[PDB]
RNA sequence: CGGUAACUACCCAGAAAGGGACGGCUAACUACGUGCCAGCAGCCGCGGUAAUACGUAGGUCCCGAGCGUUGUCCGGAUUUAUUGGGCGUAAAGCGAGCGCAGGUGGUUUAUUAAGUCUGGUGUAAAAGGCAGUGGCUCAACCAUUGUAUGCAUUGGAAACUG
RNA sequence: UAUUAGCUAGUUGGUGAGGUAAAGGCUCACCAAGGCGAUGAUACAUAGCCGACCUGAGAGGGUGAUCGGCCACAUUGGGAC
């Protein structure tokens, strides 16, 4: 029911993504919940803005990541917290 | 008519210093005393006096002028009409005259002077400013 | 002013006049009363450039095009310049202008235009009555 | 259960509903003072305890039915008929 | 000798018996960009005559506002019929902000900035008496320490 | 763009540092009205006349003027004069030209807009690069021995204020900023500012 | 989008600035056919013999890859004047009385906190302002980061009103 | 728009039943007659609305373009799985 995902927001050369907790149902660009960071992958570079705690509450409740967002997870640690609660 | 003591009040002060003359005159009250009171402490008239028994005991009140008779007060007025209690808020009270005039606001504590009324936090009606 | 009379009161206002009366031009579905998306111009048609008398004193004689209008309104609008080569017939656009010394106008013609020929090198834009930068 | 209002009835005749005036003084931008305005509540009667005077209290609950929204439950002010 | 500025010659007429008699006046301001303003009206039949004249009238009526470092005391007024001019004191310093008819009398006071539109009417020689009026109805900090009888610490 | 100087140098007499110089006789604007009389002008002719001359003489636009004129009309810190006029400096063919080695400010325009002098790894295409104090200009040798450069850039000069002047490798870095201390010709926001912001 | 912006070898000053405006009205007038003629114009207007009005060349006045024109709207306009009107004559007090609502309230004792001021609570996902950051360079603006809010509900205040 | 006055018949209450994810004339049956409204109800024109945004110093005026939210629609009208 709940998704993780992007957001494209940048130039023609230059987009810039924006990591959003979503739905199947969710516009990737238009309706909402509340935004989780602000993403940027090969400039300059691995850029992201990460706070940990509201993907803890949407995993709570279940949500599901992108590829990189997911990735991001297993580069956050919190997939290894999930083995802590496992 | 009897409804606005206040501004009949203070127009009579504008009769008698714009008339340059001694004495004016208010039935009693408290708050007008509290307005020759806390006037009188910032130097505009010489008496706070009242007829000694009537709930409309005339509070009778030399005035302090300047050198020859001369005014002190110019710009009096009653700010909140008796058709509009005001009701400002006390955290950004406005100067007056870029500080050059006086301020008078029932608080919530009292009816307080302007940086009283304004650093203090407190807020109630708007009254009086020259 | 009272406290019902000044609650009473809006801001109100009444000289709302807009200086065109305009049905440009336009979207001829079936009922044209379609309004108002007013152009600058007017793509029309007028017939007959007339001679209009001006006011007092002034002894001159100008051009106003018999001008169709649709929506019920003036057979007129001013030519400006020297002379014109349209007829009856003709797309006609339609500048909003007024002038005082010529009588029953609201519109002026947009002389200047893509039938309209000139010559250049005019001491106002060089370009208008049509005309444009001279080549050569 | 929850909100409450306050006023006299227009008409204490119906059944199982009855209305209310309101005070209520609310701002006007351009001239400040905030002005009163009479709002109308038929909602419910008890018993049709009916009286001139007296003040019924809401109840934000299911509306009984058509036009009954809130349950006027409790006369909380009550008065003498003169 | 005072710093000039020149409002406007006027148009007046004098009606003479068998035709029309071409009556000549002018109106200046002058002063020393201290606080000083004058003006002058010349009744005349020529320029210069208006400029004898200005002078004959802009060297009196020619009095000081309490210049408070380029500023005003406070926010003043003046009315005399159609001139009705709010003055203002703002920030200062950072552009001349006024009519085209006291640009010249800030200029002639010495005012860093004021914010002094008017109302009423632009006439001319109601705008200089609004504008004497509205130097005229500014007591001081001065006087609120002294006149007012307490040495009140807004300004000490 | 690159218009001539008859309003700077004869319009006022005096075309001032955008390019400097000093014009010789007949400073009237000739043709006609050259060997005739003068005019006069009003509170909006020195409007006019004091955005023409500090506008004008520099090598500014209008467009690029007054956006980033209301972009130096920004604060409200009292007198904002100071921000007006020093943004008269921050264009990098005014620091080379107070640098000294152009002789106008329209010289560094052209080659340093050609991308001669690299300033710090970037081909120069925009001489009004809004420079920041304290840091340096590094200058190529190509541009060090172009020979319109050999002929009047290189051929060094004298050097203003504010900044440091490398007569070696010809570069600069702004110390502080010239302000109404420094610089002054007429500068009045009531005339520029009250010219073009919102007349006011 | 791709040999993509960037970079070297940079070619010759050689390939690459025009538009509006000049009676004022706000800065820019003399050759100038005219002759109230043709025309120009937002207002005052003009042109009837040398018109800085027009056609007309030169000089100029402001701008630019945009100029100017009208079409709309805001301001000025306080020209519905809460801020920020007037009513004797210039527009205006009913043709005068009542006593319906509705409005306003002599003084004072105390309660009340309703309104009034203070604290907690809601607030645009956002995007947007006040700042900052980086960047298509620096431009402009984008991306970011905060800041800034009856959005609300809840303790206190009896100084005013109720 | 009161040169938009009287308006309202399931109208408004009560009981029952059907429905619904649900109180609810939500419907429907029956029995009661109210109720609204001259401090604007109905009838007519006109309108997608809001955040927002252009202008105005602000007060505000003005717009709803493009963006985001809600609402509504799917040649027209109406049903229903």
């Amino acid at each position: 029911s709940v998704k993780i995902r992007l957001t494209r927001m940048g130039s023609k050369k230059k987009p810039f993504y924006r990591i959003n907790v979503a739905d199947s149902r969710a516009p990737r660009d238009g309706k909402f919940i509340e935004t989780v960071g602000t993403y940027n992958p090969l400039v300059t570079e691995n850029q992201v803005t990460l706070k940990e705690e509201r993907v803890l509450e949407w995993l709570s409740n279940g949500a599901q990541p992108s590829d990189t967002v997911r990735n991001l997870l297993s580069k956050a640690g919190v997939m290894k917290k999930f083995h802590e609660s496992k | 008519v009897m409804t606005d003591p206040i501004a009949d009040f203070l127009t009579r002060i504008r009769n008698g210093n714009m008339r340059k003359f001694d004495v004016v005159e208010a039935p009693a009250s408290k708050i007008k005393r509290q307005i020759a009171e806390i006037l009188k402490a910032e130097g505009y008239v010489k008496d706070v006096e009242y007829v000694e028994d009537n709930k409309q005991g005339v509070i009778r009140v030399f005035l302090k002028y300047g050198k020859n008779g001369e005014k002190v007060i110019t710009n009096l007025k009653r700010i909140s009409k008796p058709g509009l209690r005001v009701y400002v808020k006390s955290d950004d009270v406005p100067k007056v005259l870029n500080g050059l005039g006086t301020a008078i606001i029932s608080t919530s504590t009292g009816v307080v002077t302007d940086k009283v009324a304004r650093q203090t936090n407190v807020g109630g009606e708007v009254i009086a400013y020259i | 002013p009272t406290i019902n009379q000044l609650v009473r009161k809006p801001r109100r206002a009444q000289v709302t006049k807009s200086k065109s009366p305009a049905m440009n031009v336009g979207y001829n579905s079936r009922k044209k009363v379609q309004t108002k998306l007013a152009s600058p111009q007017k793509r029309g048609v007028a017939t007959r450039v007339g001679t209009m008398t001006p006011k007092k004193p002034n002894s001159a004689l100008r051009k106003f095009a018999r001008v169709r209008l649709s929506n019920l309104m003036e057979v007129t609008a001013y030519i400006p310049g020297i002379g014109h080569n349209l007829q009856e017939h003709s797309v006609v656009l339609l500048r909003g202008g007024r002038v005082k010394d010529l009588p029953g106008v609201r519109y002026h013609i947009v002389r200047g235009a893509l039938d309209t020929a000139g010559v250049a090198d005019r001491k106002q834009s060089r370009s208008k009555y049509g005309a444009k930068k001279p080549k050569a | 259960q929850r909100k409450v209002y306050q006023g006299r009835v227009v008409s204490d005749k119906m059944d199982k509903t009855i209305t209310v005036v309101v005070e209520t003084k609310r701002n006007h931008p351009v001239y400040g003072k905030r002005i009163n305005y009479s709002k109308k509540y038929k909602a419910h009667d008890e018993n049709n305890s009916a009286k001139t005077g007296d003040i019924v209290r809401i109840m934000e609950t299911r509306p009984l039915s058509k036009d009954k929204h809130f349950r006027l439950v409790e006369i909380v002010e009550e008065a003498v008929i003169i | 000798e005072f710093e000039e500025r020149v409002v406007s010659i006027n148009r007046v007429t004098k009606v003479v018996k068998g035709g029309r008699r071409l009556r000549f006046a002018a109106l200046v301001v002058v002063g020393d960009r201290n606080g000083r303003v004058g003006f002058g009206t010349g009744k005349a039949q020529e320029v210069p005559e208006a400029i004898r004249k200005a002078i004959e009238a802009a060297k009196k009526n020619l009095i000081t506002v309490p210049m408070v470092g380029t500023t005003l005391p406070h926010e003043a007024l003046g009315v005399f019929g159609g001139g009705k001019i709010l003055l203002k004191p703002a920030v200062e310093g950072a552009g001349v902000a006024a009519g085209g008819a006291v640009r010249a009398v800030l200029e002639l006071a010495g005012v860093a900035d004021v914010t002094s539109k008017s109302l009423g009417s632009n006439t001319p020689i109601n705008v200089v008496r609004a504008t004497v009026d509205g130097l005229t109805q500014l007591k001081r900090a001065e006087e609120v320490a002294a006149l007012r009888g307490k040495s009140v610490s807004d300004f000490a | 763009y690159t218009g001539p100087s008859w309003k700077q140098s004869r319009r006022y007499g005096i075309s001032l540092t955008g390019s400097g110089k000093e014009i010789a006789r007949r400073n009237y604007v000739p043709g006609q009205h050259g060997p005739n009389n003068r005019s006069k002008l009003s509170e909006y002719g020195l409007q006019l006349a004091e955005k023409q001359k500090l506008r004008f003489t520099y090598g500014l636009s209008e467009r690029q003027f007054r956006n980033l004129y209301v972009a130096a009309t920004k604060v409200k810190e009292g007198t904002v004069g100071y921000n007006f006029m020093t943004l008269l400096e921050q264009r990098l063919d005014n620091v080379v030209y107070r640098l000294g080695l152009a002789t106008t400010r329209r010289q560094a325009r052209q080659f340093v807009n050609h991308g001669h002098i690299l300033v710090d790894g970037k081909r120069v295409d925009i001489p009004s690069f809004r420079v920041q104090p304290g840091q340096v200009i590094s200058v190529r040798e190509k541009s060090m021995k172009v020979p319109a450069i050999l002929e009047a850039v290189e051929a060094t000069k004298g050097r203003a204020n504010f900044v440091s002047f490398d007569a070696d490798k010809l570069e600069g870095t702004l110390v502080r900023l010239p302000e109404r201390d420094e610089i002054n010709p007429e500068i009045n926001d009531a005339l520029i500012v009250e010219f073009y912001n919102k007349m006011m």
